[PDB]
């Protein structure tokens, strides 16, 4: 691409992944702050990691304001550098930063609505993220949140085929993955966004499981244990057990008590057991919860 | 339901339609290839079909790899002793993109009979990614076929498998199929598969979705009809061997129709 390491001045470390390390850097000719993701291909006896092949190929097509911008790839034999636009913070670190203050309803609402736009755009370009969690959502000082970390993402066909089952960080994982379903679709990213909506309101994770079955049992204790009525086919599902405790569904008002009627409607549709009945990111944009949406700047210094 | 992404299927189809044009190889690249021929490419692709059967890889992976190869050969002049290195690197990249469990790099070295070293494979891997600028999410014939398959009333597994098979036959012959886009070959393959098994024809639902009609499809259909008729005698035979399997409903044993009433 049209980039070279000599024009970047490193600033500090800002992150780390299996790939390697993420650095804030500065372009010495343009002034542009970037994030530099380094991939080590030297430790790679199997060539370019499949995670990186997917991340680059997919991020190259996904030009959208609520998806992080891959500006460039510097491609030597020993190393691969991913040049990304620089955003100051993740949503996880900001929720912790709002621990005692609370996150303001207008920011919760502008964040959910921009997350729903970037998801809708990923889904409209045959891409599933499969790791939507606050840690992978990047905010800036102007009021934007963007989807990032596309290393677990996948280009899908229509209808879907069977893909990797080891998918989505546990607390954000959808039941159909937990229940070993042959097929999963765009509804898994919505499940994750619904968990995130709740987390923005409470600043705590909605389903904090220590195991797959604890995750399942915590979802079932909050939302009730699904039967053939609410979710046709559930009892036939591979990892469904007849012995599973049959918890009643509590009033959804008690799942996230400070949520208003509109918030609750939308959280309910994002957390519907049946992936077929679960709301699309496209449809969710028209939800009454967003009639008064604005894009405020974040209320804390980042 | 959601497995057929009802809220996104049209946006997706429109998007692939745009991307298939961007991912298209040069129709006339072999004339500019001084050392390799259509006959050699057919040998490579037929080998890749056998390799996909050996490692039990998806058909999608085969299609991707062929796309990568043709796009690569559209800009990079290649000696015949290296054509299999390009092909191996294409199938490795395709595998890492599309497969849950890609074969290991050592497995790709092994299938080449130690013609090449692991170091040669990994370096071509890098070269292909550089030549293709990491654009690997290319529309395939399959991505079109699976959407078209939703317009069957009702679904017929013989029709699905035969269209898959006909589309695969097209990968073998750069002449003429380099001249047709994945969406068009898929349409031809589907209509030809539907007639052979049910006697039915390209549906209006798909005219509505695609804008394509049997008149717009006539050129590829005539070419595909001939390929189907001539397939038992083609020098490459690996796709017919593959489509005898029960996985594919033994569709390679179905008789092609003598005429198309076009
Ligand atoms: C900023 O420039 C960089 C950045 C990283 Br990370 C590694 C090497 C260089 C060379 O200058
Ligand atoms: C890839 O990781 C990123 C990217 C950006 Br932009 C900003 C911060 C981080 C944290 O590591
Ligand atoms: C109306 O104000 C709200 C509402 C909810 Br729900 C969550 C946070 C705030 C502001 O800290
Ligand atoms: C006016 O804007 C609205 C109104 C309703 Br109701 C629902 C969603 C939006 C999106 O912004
Ligand atoms: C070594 O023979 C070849 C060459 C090419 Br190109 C493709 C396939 C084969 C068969 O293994």
């Amino acid at each position: 691409g049209p980039g070279s390491m000599e024009n970047f001045q490193k600033v500090e470390k800002i992150g780390e992944g299996t790939y390697g390390v993420v650095y804030k850097a500065r372009n010495k000719l343009t002034g542009e702050v970037v994030a530099l993701k380094k991939i080590r291909l030297d430790t790679e006896t199997e060539g370019v990691p499949s995670t990186a092949i997917r991340e680059i190929s997919l991020l190259k097509e996904l030009n959208h304001p609520n998806i992080v911008k891959l500006l460039d790839v510097i491609h030597t034999e020993n190393k691969l550098y991913l040049v990304f636009e620089f955003l100051h913070q993740d949503l996880k670190k900001f929720m912790d930063a709002s621990a005692l203050t609370g996150i303001p309803l207008p920011l919760i609402k502008s964040y959910l609505f921009q997350l729903l736009q970037g998801l809708a755009f990923c889904h409209s370009h045959r891409v599933l993220h499969r790791d939507l969690k606050p840690q992978n959502l990047l905010i800036n000082t102007e009021g934007a949140i963007k989807l990032a970390d596309f290393g677990l993402a996948r280009a899908f066909g229509v209808p879907v085929r069977t893909y990797t089952h080891e998918v989505v960080t546990l607390w954000y994982r959808a039941p159909e993955i937990l229940l070993g379903c042959k097929y999963y679709s765009t509804a898994v990213d919505i499940w994750s966004l619904g968990c995130i909506f709740a987390e923005m309101v409470t600043r705590r994770a909605l389903f904090p499981g220590d195991s797959e079955i604890d995750q399942l049992f915590r979802i079932f204790r909050t939302l009730g244990t699904p039967d053939e009525v609410v979710w046709p086919g559930v009892t036939s599902m591979p990892d469904y057990k007849p012995s599973f405790p049959k918890w009643a569904r509590q009033d959804f008002s008690k799942v996230v008590p400070p949520l208003d009627e509109d918030g609750r409607s939308l959280l309910s549709q994002m957390l519907h057991y049946d992936p077929n009945k679960r709301i699309s990111a496209k449809a969710a944009l028209a939800h009454p919860f967003f009639q008064d949406v604005t894009k405020p700047v974040p209320h804390l210094r980042l | 339901g959601v497995n057929e992404v009802p809220d996104y299927h049209e946006d997706i189809h429109t998007y692939l339609r745009e991307m298939e044009v961007k991912c298209k190889p040069k129709v006339g690249y072999m004339k500019k290839q001084p050392d390799i021929t259509n006959s050699m490419r057919a040998i490579l692709v037929d080998w890749l079909v056998e390799v996909g059967e050996e490692y039990k890889l998806q058909n999608e992976t085969l299609h991707l790899a062929v796309n990568y190869i043709d796009r690569f050969l559209s800009s990079m002049s290649v000696l015949r002793g290296k054509l299999q290195l390009v092909g191996t690197a294409a199938m490795l990249l395709a595998s890492k993109f599309e497969e849950i469990y890609p074969p290991e790099v050592a497995e790709f070295v092994y299938i080449t009979d130690d013609t090449y070293t692991k170091k040669q494979v990994l370096r071509m891997e890098h070269l292909v990614l550089k030549v293709l600028a990491f654009d690997l999410a290319a529309p395939t014939i399959n991505q079109f076929l699976t959407q078209y398959f939703l317009h069957q009333q009702p679904a017929n597994c013989k029709v699905e498998s035969l269209a898959m098979f006909l589309g695969e036959l097209s990968l073998i012959d750069a002449d003429p199929y380099l001249k047709y886009l994945p969406s068009v070959i898929a349409a031809a393959a589907f209509h030809l598969a539907l007639y052979t098994v049910t006697g039915q024809s390209w549906p209006e639902s798909l005219v509505q979705k695609t804008g394509y009609t049997l008149e717009t499809l006539k050129p590829c259909l005539l070419d595909l009809h001939q390929t189907y008729l001539r397939a038992p005698q083609h020098a490459q035979q690996s796709i017919r061997e593959k489509y005898k399997n029960s996985k594919y409903h033994g569709v390679s044993l179905l008789n092609p129709p003598e005429t198309l009433n076009v």
